[PDB]
DNA sequence: ATCGATCGTTTTTTTTTTTTT
DNA sequence: CGATCGAT
């Protein structure tokens, strides 16, 4: 029982009732909780009282699932509390006074509450091996992780589905046609060798977004939280640089000094993108300046061992000084910010404006599909369910280079800073082995795409194509 | 002054002469003209 | 006493308890003087109370000369008048800088006297040491202590002394006292009559040093300091002495420092920090107390370079010092100007 | 019992029976060698066991208190017996185990773990200091005055007999303070990494026990491995409850390792130890270092020669009462913000034997000045990091866009090798004996031409005082190198799934810890002549305030060879070869005028 | 076994200084 | 206010 005695009088014989044998902590019954506590709904959120707040226990198998940020369906095993002492309780005091014929605790309980069932929704995901809406129950690797091969093989197969895939997720969007093609490759799968204990090998890759005001660059992004698992997105003044960091405490609760986590740095294996990269203070931007690439930080001042890490890319916000491209200065003062990281992104695709008339009535002719309350958005080629299993498939295959463009990826990084020879006169510009590993990783991608192993020199020729692009694009 | 008069003390105190002449401190004269020469400019 | 051997704090283990030893340390401080008595009288029993150790006090009266009505529940009335009286002083020990602090910190070790070691030794001392290893309680089984104390049987560590020395690093323990005899003074004044004595302490701080010597001409002169000629109104002329210099790197002023704290008191820390003064609160009895370490130059001198690369919140009161040498105090409920004699040698850095 | 007394007899048939390591096992010979040293710290394979007697895994956990007792009373009546010898000194024993198939994270043990095997890890936090508990029960009669005697101890249990030499009487007693033994005691609070986190929120700990043959070897914030028991105390007050039993949960050592112990350590192979003096004299062997150093770049041999002498350089030298000299150098390279630097760091990690990680941008350089209370519960106390690893390494990435109010801080213990505080309840001083990490990022976009060093990054006067190997990352375009070592970089794309590190560790760690090098007169009045050269050549064009430690460092690089080849002593070779990489580097950082010491060094070349 | 006379029994506090970012 | 402990 709850409230425990080791006091018992007798089994067998006559013998001591208050003079105990010693414990079994061997052969015995035993078991475990925890404890937590819990707030008002959020659901019901009325005016006047505080936010109410219960206690809550948890036996074994429920235990270490419950989590900050959830809402549950408990048991209503609401209790008689085995209590031992509390104050203010100065009711009517009894116990049982025997016959009379020819021990005392004082009683004041106090209310918890107590729970055997939970389905924390709103905070489940399931990744590929979950039989989804749309499925195909058939044989493959594991449970459903491809079982829908009877498509995903078509998905995959087509010489179409990469233009069909860049239309398949824009239907409500229309601007340039590289980033709708290029942002992907961001949430799509980079390198995963398999290889030496020389260093962490990376996958990911830097992405950008510059452009002038009103492009919905946002818009791409505002939907990207409500897309991805892993990888929510707030902004970086929405929060302070307890964002990077915790929030830095000097007062005493457990230890007096706690910065152990933060707001970038729980996004593991999702990205945390941020609007605003040109007016932020330096702080976290020269955080960022080495957390990107040696994805491996430390801290002092309060460090328990720090040694933390990133592990995702990243969506940048740029904007220009003059809220508009007026070619009057060199890109260097037409944002007035540093070269690494100008280097450290490997791609930029900026999205400039114009005036032409019929864009912006295009645009409204979009619209004639975005209140047409049926028929308020465009056709599309491929369903989401079989495109996010499509793409939680398309990682496990172990990617490879062994091609003559892979042997003569010298070629044609040797015609890369061939014609980048130059960049120096008018200008100058600054070519780097960052670009090399982030098109390696970019042709192996645009392969991954395939659902194939093994890159091809077409991904090569892309991927040139697409540097050329970026760097010609930074030209003036 | 109320310093250099320190040094003389620091000289009569080793020889352990307790009246010391101004021969002993012409010594703290040249030593003192350092730090004059040296905000001398 | 005993030339044997002097050993080390991390070794001073379960082994080596009730059990007599040689060690060497250093000192940092050690308590006030407070009491100890070795027997008493009480007037229930009439008796001097005689003891092994340095409490049991038993259930029978002894006023029971008073018929059948006795007095029993222990009615102990303990008559200081027939009392005793000797000293307890607590002294403390630090370990050595060279013996693993190195990949750690140095731990130290609280200690006791009796009767005649008290105004024996002024801390920031180096110590040549017997004593012995031994504790103040007893106990293993289910008693576990405290709330959520002793797994079984932690009880404490201390040490009395039997027969503390001192060292002799050259001179290690020559601060306070005088065990000096008439050779060292003959020796000391017949250096004195030597008249070629101060050239020859030109060159005592430089033997692995060249040049600047007109520069050292007086950078022992400091030690001696001159004379604290005070008056029958307040003009205390100041007394100790006190030296600049600054210039290029590579010059050799850290170790000349460290020199000058090695050649009888001093200490070295350097900016970002010895010495507002310390008002703390007494953990036991939260009492507010005066810890106040130019305390620790009270006659001594100091040396600091780093003037130039530590802030300003903390000069001020050093600012003032020397030149009054009354340390002040208006925090709290104390206004107790303390004073101590110190000097100060200032390095710096120029920058351009 | 009939199998009951074979548990032993496995034992004793185990450790002079199984054999490996080419014969002549080490349990025949190991044990000699824990009395040798007076240890008594016996350590026990798990895989070597399973590979004699796979029948002791079952027969452990249902009571490894009794197994580990059965094996050490083996190891008493094995060595007594034979070596009687040993019979005045300690005589106790215990044994330990170090293979366990297994890493328990915290957050990971529940009730089923109860009181059996176990493995875990963590990170140490602050704890208890240096106490004993005592061992044994006796106690003292009064009422006929005797002692009751000693009794035979439970673990936290009383006993109190009647029979005692008092006429098995006197239910009262008192007790002494001595007659009776003891045995140190410390104690450890563990916290779990921040790397092995769930990823955000607040971390979980418990805590650990280790005993009298077990501590001062931990610190706050050390790497380890521990094999530890799980414990309950059996009551933390069981009554009309609570919603809840306050109980808890520690876990007892046994086994603890260190995962960093950075002491001489390895055992040795029985012929396969002798791979140092199979090769490691050779005249060749002055370059084969180079090639270990991190094999990541084609070019750039100055800078892995320049780290490679100074990870096991080093000399004391303490001449009388004045001063301890170094064990320190500041080797820096000023490159490009963006060359691959960052990365040079990492293996030096990887093999050499301490360090920590941090970055540019690290505390204000106080750290996380403590007054000593038992008030705030102690305060947390330490003042840096190479007061927290000295004669070692931690680290350091992208300095040079820092607080200046740290390169103050850092700028003595660099040298003086000391460190010294106050402004606190104390004024006590420690010891910061290393070296320095360089990694910092120049200013004026990427790099400048070979227009002087000076005006490239902008550091203060009085921090001028002291350099080191000074190399930088100077880039001008050749394709048949780009082409070279494009080669090189898709080789290295292309590994899927002369020295190894295997071993070149160990040699260092002999190599700084043993051998204690010297020098002799040979040819110390050419260093004269040649920082003439520096004064003469050098004036107010290049010679930044370059004074007498870099000299000194002539001297770090010569001893620094010798102990590359173990050799104590020296001609004129290590010393030339010193001149050889100062000569290109002073060099490498002047003016188009390039060439100065190159035409005044054809004659010294 | 029962009653009665024996034994032994104790808990209360809030706030100020220097330190670090 | 509780348990020990003695005898009736
Ligand atoms: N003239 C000299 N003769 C002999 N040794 C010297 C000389 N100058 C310097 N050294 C040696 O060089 C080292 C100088 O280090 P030190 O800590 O004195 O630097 P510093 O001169 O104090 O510069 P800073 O004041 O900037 O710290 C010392 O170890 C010293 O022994
Ligand atoms: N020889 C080489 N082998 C492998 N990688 C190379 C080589 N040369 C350059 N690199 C690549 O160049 C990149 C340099 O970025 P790194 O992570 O080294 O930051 P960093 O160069 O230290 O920049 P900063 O110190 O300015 O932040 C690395 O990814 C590295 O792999
Ligand atoms: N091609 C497009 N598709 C959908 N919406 C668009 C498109 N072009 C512009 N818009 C609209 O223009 C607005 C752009 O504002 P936004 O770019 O988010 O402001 P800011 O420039 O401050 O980021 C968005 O609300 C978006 O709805």
């Amino acid at each position: 029982q709850f409230k425990f005695t080791n006091p018992t009088i007798c089994r067998n014989p006559v013998c001591s009732n208050r003079k105990r044998f010693m414990l079994d902590v061997e052969k015995s019954l035993f078991l475990d909780f925890q404890k937590i506590r819990i707030q008002e709904t959020q659901a019901e959120l009325p005016r006047g009282c505080i936010p109410r707040a219960v206690e809550i226990i948890l036996r074994s198998e429920l235990v270490e699932t419950v989590q900050a940020g959830d809402r549950y369906d408990f048991t209503g095993t609401l209790i008689v509390v085995p209590d031992v002492s509390v104050l203010a309780g100065v009711g009517t005091r009894a116990e049982n006074s025997s016959r009379h014929k020819p021990g005392m605790r004082e009683l004041n309980y106090r209310m918890a509450f107590l729970a055997c069932s939970v389905q924390a929704t709103t905070a489940r995901f399931g990744g590929t091996d979950l039989p989804m809406s749309e499925v195909t129950a058939e044989d493959m690797k594991k449970q459903m992780t491809d079982a829908e091969w009877h498509k995903i093989y078509e998905m995959s197969k087509d010489r179409n589905l990469y233009q069909n895939l860049i239309s398949s997720l824009f239907p409500s969007i229309y601007g340039n046609d590289e980033v709708k093609r290029g942002i992907l490759l961001q949430q799509f799968g980079g390198v995963a060798k398999t290889t030496t204990e020389k260093t962490s090998l990376r996958g990911d890759i830097n992405v950008c977004i510059v452009g002038d005001p009103s492009t919905a660059k946002s818009q791409f992004l505002k939907q990207v939280s409500d897309f991805s698992p892993r990888a929510i997105y707030t902004s970086g003044k929405a929060s302070s640089a307890a964002g990077l960091t915790a929030a830095v405490v000097r007062d005493e609760e457990s230890f007096d000094f706690v910065i152990e986590a933060g707001a970038l740095m729980l996004a593991d294996n999702g990205i945390c993108c941020i609007d605003e990269f040109d007016k932020m203070d330096q702080r976290d931007q020269v955080a960022i300046h080495e957390a990107m690439e040696q994805q491996t930080i430390s801290i002092a001042r309060a460090g328990v061992r720090a040694t933390l890490n990133a592990r995702t890319s990243i969506l940048a916000a740029a904007n220009p000084i003059n809220g508009r491209y007026d070619r009057s200065k060199s890109l260097q003062q037409n944002i007035q910010l540093s070269a690494p990281i100008m280097s450290r992104f490997d791609l930029f695709f900026i999205l400039v404006d114009e005036c032409n008339e019929v864009v912006d009535y295009a645009i409204a002719r979009k619209i004639v599909d975005l209140h047409s309350n049926i028929e308020e958005s465009v056709e599309r080629a491929y369903t989401r369910e079989e495109v996010l299993r499509y793409v939680t498939f398309a990682r496990q295959f172990k990617p490879v280079i062994s091609q003559e463009a892979g042997h003569m990826l010298v070629e044609n990084y040797g015609h890369l800073r061939q014609r980048d020879t130059g960049t120096s006169g008018r200008s100058t510009w600054r070519i780097t082995v960052r670009q090399l590993e982030s098109m390696i990783r970019l042709s192996e991608a645009m392969a991954k795409l395939e659902c194939s192993n093994r890159v091809l020199e077409r991904h090569v020729k892309e991927a040139f194509r697409l540097l050329n692009k970026s760097i010609i694009r930074v030209e003036q | 002054l109320e310093a250099v008069i320190r040094i003389s003390e620091s000289l009569a105190k080793i020889r352990l002469q307790p009246f010391a002449t101004d021969e002993h401190v012409n010594e703290a004269l040249r030593l003192f003209q350092v730090s004059t020469l040296d905000a001398a400019m | 006493s005993s030339n044997a051997n002097p050993t080390n704090i991390r070794q001073l283990k379960s082994d080596c308890v009730s059990k007599l030893v040689k060690i060497a340390g250093i000192i940092v401080a050690a308590s006030g003087i407070s009491a100890k008595a070795t027997r008493m009288s009480i007037q229930c029993l009439s008796c001097s109370t005689v003891i092994p150790n340095l409490y049991a006090l038993p259930r029978k009266c002894n006023t029971e000369q008073a018929g059948r009505p006795k007095c029993p529940l222990d009615p102990f009335f303990i008559m200081p008048d027939k009392c005793k009286c000797v000293d307890f002083q607590t002294l403390k020990l630090q370990e050595l800088p060279d013996f693993v602090p190195q990949g750690e910190i140095p731990r130290h070790l609280q200690l006791f006297c009796d009767r005649s070691l008290c105004e024996r030794v002024v801390p920031g001392n180096r110590v040549l040491i017997q004593g012995i290893y031994s504790i103040r309680k007893v106990g293993k089984p289910s008693r576990r202590d405290g709330r959520e104390k002793a797994v079984v049987g932690v009880r404490a560590p201390y040490m009395r002394v039997v027969g503390i020395t001192v060292d002799s690093e050259g001179a290690g323990a020559i601060s306070r006292y005088s065990n000096i005899t008439s050779d060292e003074e003959e020796h000391f004044r017949r250096m004195a009559a030597s008249g070629d004595i101060y050239e020859r302490l030109s060159q005592s701080l430089a033997p692995s040093i060249f040049g600047s010597r007109d520069i050292k001409k007086a950078i022992t002169c400091m030690l001696f300091g001159g004379s604290r000629k005070r008056l029958p109104d307040g003009l205390c002329r100041r007394g100790d002495i006190n030296v600049l210099l600054l210039g290029d790197p590579g010059t050799a002023k850290s170790q000349l420092l460290k020199f000058v704290e090695k050649v009888p008191i001093a200490v070295y820390t350097s900016g970002k920090g010895s010495s507002t003064a310390s008002v703390m609160k007494d953990p036991q009895t939260r009492n507010f107390v005066m810890e106040g370490a130019m305390v620790l130059a009270d006659g001594g001198v100091v040396c600091i370079d780093e003037f130039d690369k530590m802030r300003e919140d903390d000069r001020v009161a050093i600012h003032e010092a020397m030149e009054q040498q009354t340390i002040s105090i208006a925090k709290a409920g104390i206004t107790t100007t303390l004073n101590s004699r110190c000097s100060v040698l200032a390095a710096a850095n120029s920058i351009f | 019992l009939g199998p009951r007394t074979e548990i032993a007899n496995r034992f004793q048939s185990f450790l002079r029976t199984f054999v490996d390591e080419r014969g002549a096992y080490t349990y025949r010979d190991r044990i000699r060698r824990m009395c040798e040293q007076n240890m008594s710290s016996f350590v026990v394979s798990y895989t070597d066991l399973a590979n004699k007697e796979h029948v002791l895994a079952y027969f452990l956990p249902e009571a490894p208190f009794q197994m580990l007792e059965i094996f050490d009373k083996v190891a008493k009546d094995m060595v007594l017996s034979i070596f009687p010898t040993y019979e005045r000194v300690t005589t106790e024993i215990h044994v330990r185990i170090s293979e366990l198939p297994l890493i328990e994270e915290l957050r990971t043990f529940r009730k089923l773990h109860l009181n059996q095997l176990v493995r875990t890890l963590g990170v140490v936090t602050a704890t208890t200091g240096v106490l004993p508990q005592l061992s044994v029960i006796k106690y003292d009669c009064v009422k006929c005055g005797y002692v009751l005697g000693p009794f035979v101890q439970s673990q936290n249990t009383e006993i109190k007999p009647g029979s005692c030499p008092e006429c098995q009487s006197t239910g009262p007693f008192s007790i002494n303070m001595e007659q009776t033994l003891y045995r140190n005691y410390q104690k450890i609070t563990l916290q779990e990494s921040p790397g092995r986190i769930p990823a955000g929120r607040i971390p979980r700990s418990k805590d650990v026990i280790l005993l009298a043959d077990l501590c001062d070897q931990c610190k706050p914030g050390d790497e380890l491995e521990v094999t530890g028991i799980y414990t309950n105390n059996y009551d933390g007050s069981l009554n009309t409850d609570q919603g809840f039993p306050v109980f808890a949960t520690v876990i007892i050592a046994n086994h603890v390792v260190v995962k960093d112990s950075k002491q001489v350590v390895q055992s040795l192979t029985d012929e396969d130890i002798a791979t140092i003096q199979k090769l490691s004299k050779d005249p060749r062997i002055v370059e084969r270092v180079v090639a270990s150093m991190a094999p990541s770049i084609y070019g750039h041999d100055y800078i892995k020669r320049a780290l490679a002498l100074a990870l096991f350089g080093g000399e004391s030298k303490n001449p009388g009462e004045k001063h301890k000299v170094r064990g320190d150098i500041n080797l820096l390279i000023c490159g490009d913000p963006g060359t691959a630097k960052s990365q040079f760091l990492k293996y030096t990690e990887k093999v050499a034997p301490r360090a920590v990680f941090t970055t540019g941008q690290g505390a204000s350089a106080v750290g996380l000045y403590v007054r000593r209370n038992p008030v705030s519960r102690e305060w947390t106390l330490e003042a840096g990091a190479l007061v927290l690893a000295d004669q070692g390494v931690c680290l350091i990435d992208e300095f040079d866009k820092m607080n200046d109010q740290d390169r103050t801080s850092i700028h003595e213990a660099m040298e003086q090798q000391s460190i010294s505080i106050s402004k606190a309840g104390i004024v006590t001083s420690l010891q910061a004996r290393c070296t320095v990490i360089a990694a910092a990022n120049p200013i004026g976009g990427r790099y400048d031409p070979s227009m002087t060093f000076s005006e490239n990054v902008n550091l203060s006067e009085p921090i001028l005082s002291r350099f080191d190997v000074l190399c930088v990352v100077k880039d001008e375009f050749d394709p048949m190198q780009d082409q070279q070592l494009a080669k090189f970089v898709v080789h290295s794309h292309m590994k899927h799934h002369e020295i190894p590190q295997d071993l070149l560790r160990q040699y260092i760690v002999y190599a700084k810890e043993n051998i204690r090098p010297k020098l002799t007169n040979i040819d110390e009045d050419k260093i004269a002549k040649m920082y003439a050269q520096l004064r003469q050549e050098s004036f107010a064009t290049g010679s930044l305030p370059i004074t007498v430690r870099h000299i000194e460092s002539v001297i770090r690089m010569s001893e620094a060879h010798a102990r590359m080849h173990l050799r104590e002593n020296v001609m004129e070779a290590d010393v030339s070869m010193a001149i050889r990489m100062m000569l290109e580097s002073f060099i490498e950082a002047q003016k188009f005028s390039v060439m100065k010491k190159m035409r005044s060094t054809f004659q010294k070349y």
